[PDB]
C-alpha cells in the first residue's frame, strides 16, 4: 500500500496521486509480443498499468527470441502471446496480466467488438490490411488507437484518437499571470497601502513595478509603456530610486521586459472557445466542453475579457510577510474567479438537464489554474490518411523539398507494405533476394506514387537501404520506439499532457525524428 | 551453442553492405563472431540507462560486457530500473544488474564492478573499446572525460588515432533527456560544453535563517541549519537522507517552522525532495536515450552506418521533439586542447585571484583546486584544499603576488580538482 | 532583421532583431514571448553555442536563420 509509494515516487513527482490513478485502473491491449510490443509494454508494466493482455497468434521463432527481452531460447515453439507474458509479469506484481492466443484478423473476424474493454490499444508490426481493418473497427467504437512498426532502423508511430482534450498540459515555461496592466480591486488597495518613500531591498518585486508604474501612468497620462526605447526608459525610471545597492530593485529591472504584458486570451484558448463543440453544447457534451464554456461565459460576465486569474506568483526576493499577504492577494481572487467559473457551469448543466454536481469541485479548481494551458487534439483517422481523394499531399510534398527529409522513410514504408502485397513477402529478407528486389521494390515505389499522384524525387539511395534492412526488428531501434510510445499511452490514459499529432517517423541511422499530419 | 537465427536481426547489418555504410565497413559473415568475440565495451552506471544500456547492448552483439556502479538497490529505483526485484533491495547494483543479465540472456558475459569510477586509473579503461555512460552528476562525467582525454597520445602533434576510447554518454530528466557521441581529442568533450548545463538554484542563507516565503525554505532549514544544532539523533550523527525516521523528524519540524511564517505546501513528498534534491524519472524515457546511445555504440564497433555526430536532445512533454546538432569543440577547452591555455594576469595580481578565475569562471569551473608552479626544480605547492594539513600550511600564499612567489613569465603551472584525474596547464601571461 | 528560433518543443517563434544586438537580449524578446528565464536559456546556432556576450552579427544572423533552445541534463 504506502509500499507502492515508496516504489512509484519518482513518477508521482510527475504525475502525481491522481495520474498515478488513472494508470492503475487502466487495462492497455498490445497486438503483438514483437520486441516492439514487448518493449512497450515493459514501460507500462513498470509504472503500474492496471492490467494489460496480449493478443498474437503466432509461435516463437530463432530470431524472435533474440531479439526479445522478454521471450527465451525454451520459449520457441511456444505462443509468443503467453510466454512474453510469463516474464512481463515477472517485472511487477501490482500488474494483471492476461493472453489471447489468437490472431488480430482471426479476432476482428469473429468477436469485432473485443476490444471495447480496452482503455487504449497498442498494435505493432503490423501488415497493411491488417491497419487499415482494424483502425476502422477501433475508430467507429471510440476507442484510442497506437500504431507503432519498427523496420530496419526506421521508427514509425501513428496515434488515433478522435478527439482527445486535456486540462494538465504541463507546460515547461509560461508568462506569469500578474495582473498589471489589468489590476484588479483586492490588488491595488494593496499596491497603495504601501508607500515608496517610508523595507528598501525587503518589498515584493511587483510591488514596486506597480508603484513605479503606477507613477508613470501620470508624466504622461496612463500610458503603458510599449516602444522598446519607452520600456528601456521606464527601466530608469525605476534605477532612480534605489536610495544608494538593492537587489530587489535591480531585479524589478529585468522584470520590465515582461511584468507589463501578461494579460492575454492565448490563440489555443480562442480557439476552443470558438469551436463548434463549444457553442453547441447537448447532453452528449463531455465535460470537457462544458468547462470551456463556463469559461467562455465567464469571460464574458465576471471574467471581463480574461480568464479566470491563475492564483500564483514567482519567487521574489523580499520580506517573509509581505510577500505571503501579497500572495494571498492572488490566492483570492483565484478561488473568488473559480466560483464564479463554478457558477456557469451550474446553470449551463441545468440547460441541458444534468445534475448540478456532475463536474466535481476538483476538476474546477484545476481548471481553472490550468485554464490558459487547455489544449485539444484531433488526429485524422488512419482511414482518410489513406484515402486517394483524402491523402494529405500539400504536407507530403512540402517535406519532400529536402531528400533527407523523414517523410521519405514514411514514403518507403508504403512501397515495401504495397511490395508485401504484391509478394506475400518482404523486400529482401534472406540474403540471396537482396539483389533482384532492390528493382522490385521501386517499381513498387514508383506504383504508389502514381496511384496517389506525388511528383517527388525519392533518392535510389532509400530504396536500397530498405532491402538491406530484410523487414529486421533491430532490438534497440524497437527500444526507442518502446519508449516513446509507452508515454504517449501514458498521456491518452492520464490526460496529463500533449499527445504528438499523427505521425512520428524515426531514423535511427541519422539520430532524427520528425511528426507529420497525415 | 547458439540456436537458428538468434542473430538475424543484427546480421542484416553486417553481412549485407548499403547505401548509408561507413568508409570503413566491409560486409563480412565472420564480423558477429568478433564482435561477441573480441569487442570490450565498459557501461558506466547501473541505474536506469544503465539498466536499460545492458540490455540493448546484450541483444545488439555485444557479450564481453562491464558494468561500473557504487551504488545499492532502493527500493525509490524499482519504477525504472527492471534489473532489480524488491527482494534484491540492499545489494549493489552492479552485481545484480551483471547476475541478470547473464541469466536472462544466453552467453552474455557482464562483468561487475562494485567501485566508484575514481577507484580506477587509466591502465583499467585503456581495456575498453567503448565506455557508455549513464552517470547522475556532473562532476562524474568531468571526470570519466578527463580520463578517456588522458589515454590520448600524439606522436608530435599528430594524435594516434588508436588511442582514441569513443565516449557515449546520456542524460535524463523526467520527459527531457540528451544522448550524446564523444570522440575524446576530436569532436566536443564534456569539458567543450559544460556552460549548456542549468543554473545551480541556492536559496541564500538570508530568506531561509529569517525570510521564509516557499514551502521549501522552511524544510532547507530543519535540514541545514536546525538539524545540526539540535542533533535529535545523537550527536555527531549526520541526517541519512534515506532514513525514512530522519526525514519524517525533518519533516515534522518544517511543519512547525512553517506555521510560525504562515505557509502551506509543506509535505513529505516535498521534505524528501528538497532534502535529497530529488529528480523526477520514469522508465520511458530512460529506455529513449539509452536505445540512441546503444545504437551508437553499435555503429562505432561495427561500422554500419554513420555515427550520430554530436548532440541530441529529446523532449516528451508536447508531442515528442528531437533536435540533432554538432557541437562546436571549442579549441581552447581546458580539457581536450592540445597545449597550456594562455592564462591573462597583470603582474600586480594577488594570488587568491587565480583561485577564483579557476573557480568561478563559467568556461570551466573547479570545485576545488590546488595550484602548483616550478621556482627550483623545486615544485611549490602555492595553495590547496585536498589535505586539510597543507591547507593551513599554504593558506597565507592566497596573498603575495606572482613574482612575489618566484613566478617568471612564459612559464606554466598546474591546476587537478576533485573534477578530473588529469593535470591541466595554463601558460601565465603579464600585460 | 527578423529570426526565428525553433523551442525546446519545436514550437518556432519568430523575432525582430538588427543585427547588433546582443545574443543577450536575443534572450530577452524570447522570455517576452514564451515565459522562459533567460538564465535557463541556451541557443544553439550552427553547432555554435551562442555567447551571450557576442552579438548576432558574430554568429552570422541573416533572417532566414533559426535558432535552436537546447538543454543538457544531469540525471540518468
Ligand atoms: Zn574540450
Amino acid at each position: 500500500k504506502l509500499l507502492k509509494e515508496q516504489k512509484y515516487d519518482r513518477q508521482l513527482r510527475l504525475w502525481g496521486d491522481h495520474g498515478q490513478e488513472a494508470l492503475e485502473s487502466a487495462h492497455v491491449c498490445l497486438i503483438n509480443a514483437t520486441a516492439t510490443g514487448t518493449e512497450i509494454l515493459k514501460n507500462l508494466v513498470l509504472p503500474g498499468i492496471g492490467s494489460f493482455t496480449i493478443i498474437d497468434g503466432n509461435q516463437v521463432s530463432g530470431e524472435d527470441a533474440g531479439n526479445n527481452f522478454f521471450l527465451q531460447r525454451s520459449s520457441i515453439g511456444k505462443n509468443r502471446a503467453e510466454a512474453a507474458m510469463e516474464f512481463l509479469q515477472e517485472l511487477n506484481s501490482d500488474v494483471s496480466g492476461s493472453f489471447v492466443e489468437e490472431s488480430p484478423e482471426n479476432l476482428l473476424d469473429n468477436d469485432p467488438s473485443f476490444f471495447c474493454r480496452f482503455t487504449v490499444v497498442v498494435a505493432t508490426q503490423l501488415p497493411e490490411s491488417t491497419s487499415l481493418r482494424l483502425a476502422d473497427v477501433l475508430w467507429n467504437s471510440q476507442i484510442p488507437l497506437l500504431i507503432c512498426r519498427t523496420y530496419g532502423l526506421v521508427g514509425y508511430m501513428r496515434i488515433i484518437i478522435k478527439e482527445h482534450p486535456v486540462i494538465e498540459s504541463h507546460p515547461d515555461n509560461a508568462l506569469e499571470d500578474l495582473r498589471l496592466d489589468k489590476p484588479f480591486p483586492e490588488l491595488r488597495e494593496h499596491f497603495q497601502s504601501y508607500d515608496l518613500d517610508h523595507d528598501h531591498s525587503h518589498t515584493p518585486w511587483i510591488v514596486i513595478i506597480a508603484k513605479y508604474l503606477a507613477q508613470w501612468y501620470s508624466e504622461t497620462n496612463g500610458r503603458i509603456p510599449k516602444t522598446y526605447k519607452e520600456k528601456e526608459d521606464f527601466r530608469d525610471l525605476i534605477r532612480q530610486g534605489i536610495l544608494k545597492d538593492e537587489e530587489n530593485f535591480e531585479e524589478a529591472i529585468k522584470n520590465v521586459n515582461t511584468a507589463l504584458n501578461t494579460t492575454q486570451i492565448p490563440s489555443s484558448i480562442e480557439d476552443i472557445f470558438n469551436d463548434d463543440r463549444c457553442i453547441n453544447i447537448t447532453k452528449q457534451t463531455p465535460s470537457f466542453w462544458i468547462l470551456a464554456r463556463a469559461l467562455k461565459e465567464f469571460v464574458a460576465k465576471e471574467g471581463q475579457g480574461n480568464l479566470p486569474v491563475r492564483g500564483t506568483i514567482p519567487d521574489m526576493i523580499a520580506d517573509s510577510g509581505k510577500y505571503i499577504k501579497l500572495q494571498n492577494v492572488y490566492r483570492e481572487k483565484a478561488k473568488k474567479d473559480a466560483a464564479a467559473v463554478g457558477n456557469h457551469v451550474a446553470k449551463l448543466l441545468q440547460s441541458i438537464g444534468q445534475a448540478p454536481e456532475s463536474i466535481s469541485e476538483k476538476e474546477l479548481k484545476l481548471l481553472c489554474s490550468n485554464s490558459a494551458f487547455l489544449r485539444v487534439v484531433r488526429c485524422r483517422s488512419l482511414a482518410e490518411e489513406y484515402g486517394l481523394d483524402t491523402i494529405n499531399k500539400d504536407e507530403i510534398i512540402s517535406s519532400m523539398d529536402n531528400p533527407d527529409n523523414e517523410i521519405v522513410l514514411y514514403l518507403m514504408l508504403r512501397a515495401v507494405d504495397r511490395f508485401h502485397k504484391q509478394q506475400g513477402r518482404y523486400p529482401g529478407v534472406s540474403n540471396y533476394q537482396v539483389e533482384e528486389d532492390i528493382g522490385k521494390l521501386k517499381s513498387c515505389l514508383t506504383g504508389f506514387l502514381q496511384e496517389y499522384g506525388l511528383s517527388v524525387m525519392v533518392k535510389d539511395d532509400y530504396v536500397h537501404e530498405f532491402c538491406r534492412y530484410g523487414a529486421a526488428e533491430p532490438h534497440t531501434i524497437a527500444a526507442f520506439l518502446g519508449g516513446a510510445a509507452a508515454q504517449e499511452v501514458i498521456k491518452i490514459i492520464t490526460k496529463q499532457f500533449v499527445i504528438f499529432n499523427n505521425t512520428y517517423i524515426y531514423s535511427g541511422m541519422s539520430q532524427t525524428s520528425a511528426t507529420f499530419q497525415l | 551453442l547458439d540456436w537458428e537465427g538468434r542473430w538475424n536481426h543484427v546480421k542484416k547489418f553486417l553481412e549485407r553492405s548499403g547505401p548509408f555504410t561507413h568508409p570503413d565497413f566491409e560486409p563480412s559473415t565472420e564480423s558477429l563472431q568478433f564482435l561477441l568475440d573480441t569487442c570490450k565495451v565498459l557501461v558506466i552506471g547501473a541505474g536506469g540507462l544503465g539498466c536499460e544500456l545492458l540490455k540493448n547492448l546484450a541483444l545488439s552483439g555485444f557479450r564481453q560486457i562491464h558494468v561500473i556502479d557504487m551504488d545499492t538497490i532502493d527500493v525509490s529505483n524499482l519504477n525504472r530500473q527492471f534489473l532489480f526485484r524488491p527482494k534484491d533491495i540492499g545489494r549493489p547494483k552492479a552485481e545484480v544488474a551483471a547476475e541478470f543479465l547473464n541469466d536472462r540472456v544466453p552467453n552474455c558475459n557482464v562483468v561487475p564492478h562494485f567501485n566508484k569510477i575514481q577507484d580506477f586509473n587509466d591502465t583499467f579503461y585503456r581495456q575498453f573499446h567503448i565506455i557508455v555512460c549513464g552517470l547522475d552528476s556532473i562532476i562524474a562525467r568531468r571526470w570519466i572525460n578527463g580520463m578517456l582525454i588522458s589515454l590520448l597520445n600524439y606522436e608530435d602533434g599528430v594524435l594516434d588515432p588508436s588511442s582514441i576510447v569513443p565516449l557515449i554518454d546520456g542524460g535524463t530528466e523526467g520527459f527531457k533527456g540528451n544522448a550524446r557521441v564523444i570522440l575524446p581529442g576530436m569532436t566536443a568533450c564534456i569539458e567543450c560544453t559544460l556552460e549548456l548545463y542549468p543554473p545551480q538554484v541556492n536559496f541564500p542563507m538570508a530568506t531561509i535563517a529569517s525570510m521564509p516565503r516557499l514551502p521549501e525554505h522552511c524544510i532547507e532549514y530543519v535540514r541545514m541549519l536546525q538539524w545540526p544544532k539540535e542533533q535529535p539523533f545523537g550527536e555527531g550523527v549526520p541526517l541519512d537522507g534515506d532514513d525514512p525516521e530522519h526525514i519524517q523528524w525533518i519533516f515534522q519540524k518544517s511543519l512547525e517552522r512553517a506555521s510560525q511564517y504562515n505557509i502551506r505546501g509543506v509535505t513529505y513528498r516535498l521534505t524528501q525532495g528538497v532534502v535529497k534534491r530529488i529528480i523526477p524519472a520514469v522508465a520511458s524515457t530512460n529506455a529513449v536515450i539509452a536505445a540512441v546511445c546503444a545504437t551508437e555504440v553499435f555503429k562505432i564497433a561495427t561500422s554500419a552506418y554513420i555515427p550520430l555526430n554530436n548532440y541530441l536532445v529529446f523532449n516528451d512533454v508536447d508531442g515528442l521533439y528531437t533536435y540533432t546538432f554538432e557541437a562546436e569543440r571549442k579549441e581552447n577547452c581546458p580539457a581536450c586542447s592540445q597545449l597550456p591555455q594562455n592564462i591573462q594576469f597583470s603582474p600586480s595580481a594577488k594570488l587568491q585571484e587565480v583561485l577564483d578565475y579557476l573557480t568561478n569562471s563559467a568556461s570551466l569551473q573547479m570545485k576545488s583546486p590546488a595550484i602548483t608552479a616550478t621556482l627550483e626544480g623545486k615544485n611549490r605547492t602555492l595553495y590547496l584544499q585536498s589535505v586539510t594539513s597543507i591547507e593551513e600550511r599554504t593558506r597565507p600564499n592566497l596573498s603575495k603576488t606572482l613574482k612575489e612567489l618566484g613566478l617568471v613569465d612564459g612559464q606554466e603551472l598546474a591546476v587537478a580538482d576533485v573534477t578530473t584525474p588529469q593535470t591541466v596547464l595554463f601558460k601565465l601571461h603579464f600585460t | 532583421m527578423l529570426i526565428k528560433v525553433k523551442t525546446l518543443t519545436g514550437k518556432e517563434i519568430e523575432i525582430d532583431i538588427e543585427p547588433t544586438d546582443k545574443v543577450e537580449r536575443i534572450k530577452e524578446r524570447v522570455e517576452e514571448k514564451e515565459g522562459i528565464p533567460p538564465q535557463q536559456q541556451r541557443l544553439i546556432y550552427s553547432g555554435k553555442q551562442m555567447n551571450d556576450e557576442k552579438t548576432a552579427a558574430d554568429y552570422k544572423i541573416l533572417g532566414g536563420s533559426v535558432l535552436h533552445l537546447v538543454l543538457q541534463l544531469r540525471g540518468g
